[PDB]
């Protein structure tokens, strides 16, 4: 119950954002 | 458990899809090229554009 | 082998040779306006007249298209020009524009439009 | 619970596509 | 649940690898360079090219 | 429930590698 | 279960960036560009640096 919202709660930040960093500006 | 697949549905919808500039990469391609560029002249003595 | 087919003006050149068949063929182009198809080995040259021809399909918004673009640029608009024909035999002797046959200066009508955007003066010899 | 194996499936096969469009062809 | 567990295996089965384009990233590269070429060109009047 | 547990684990193990392969070189 | 989340929130703790080098990207991005000028060159026979 509360693991897995924690989990959807915790999966909401991250993974949005992506990486792909040039060398150290986004993009 | 009936919200929690409500909001994992609702964080399934998200677009899997991220917009990278492309101004950026450029630059950082043309500065790379251009360090390329200076290391072959230098490596030519002065025979090039400086 | 190739085949003409098109109007085309007189065009007045230099030494014409010592060239690659592609590169003549380039050159005609150039000049002589006309638009290269080739059949395998076979060079057809057209004119714009005889180039494109007309068809009832058409590119419709939503229907058949997804993503149009169109790049417009304005760096190089001029509507005035000066330029300058061959040069006298006394070109030192004389001054000013007196030492060209020639001098002419061009203005287009779409200055009516833009104003006076004058370039660099291009200078013809011959 | 069968439901969340579901969810899961969908989510990860979604999650293969990926983006990075660069400024609207793909890769 | 086992099936849970065979679906997830299977899913992570997936080469987390993902092939991009070179030719379209050089092309926009080539384009993105045309452009800052084209605004040099014309802070320096005509002093290029064209 | 464990095996939901390592199963999650190796998942997010696995894709925290990530790809964006040139034509064979990685990055 | 407490462990379950306690390894889910430690790998949450992953950086969701992944740095790509530069020099790669740029070497292929000009063999591309070389390409592109050979077939370039090749299409107007020689007139050009080769």
């Amino acid at each position: 119950a509360i693991l897995v919202s924690e989990n959807g709660s915790n999966f909401k930040i991250t993974v949005t954002n992506a990486g792909e960093l040039k060398a150290t500006k986004v993009e | 458990l009936a919200r929690v697949e409500n909001l994992l549905e609702r964080l399934l919808q998200k677009n899997p899809v991220i917009k990278m500039d492309d101004k950026v990469v450029a630059e950082v391609v043309s500065r790379n090229q251009a360090n390329s560029f200076d290391q072959y002249n230098y490596t030519m003595g002065g025979a090039a554009y400086s | 082998s190739y085949e003409i087919q098109g109007s085309f003006p007189l065009v007045e050149l230099e030494d014409l040779g010592n060239k690659n068949g592609l590169e003549l063929v380039n050159l005609c182009l150039e000049e002589f306006g006309a638009i290269l198809f080739a059949d395998n080995k076979k060079l057809y040259f057209y004119d714009e007249k005889s180039w494109y021809v007309r068809t009832e399909k058409q590119f419709r918004y939503l229907y058949n298209t997804e993503e149009v673009s169109v790049d417009t640029n304005t760096d190089n608009l001029k509507t005035e020009i000066k330029c300058y024909g061959k040069q006298k035999e006394n070109a030192d002797k004389l001054t000013g524009d007196n030492k060209y046959m020639a001098v002419v200066t061009y203005t287009s009508p779409n200055e009516a439009i833009y104003g006076k955007r004058m370039a660099n003066a291009k200078s013809d010899d011959k």
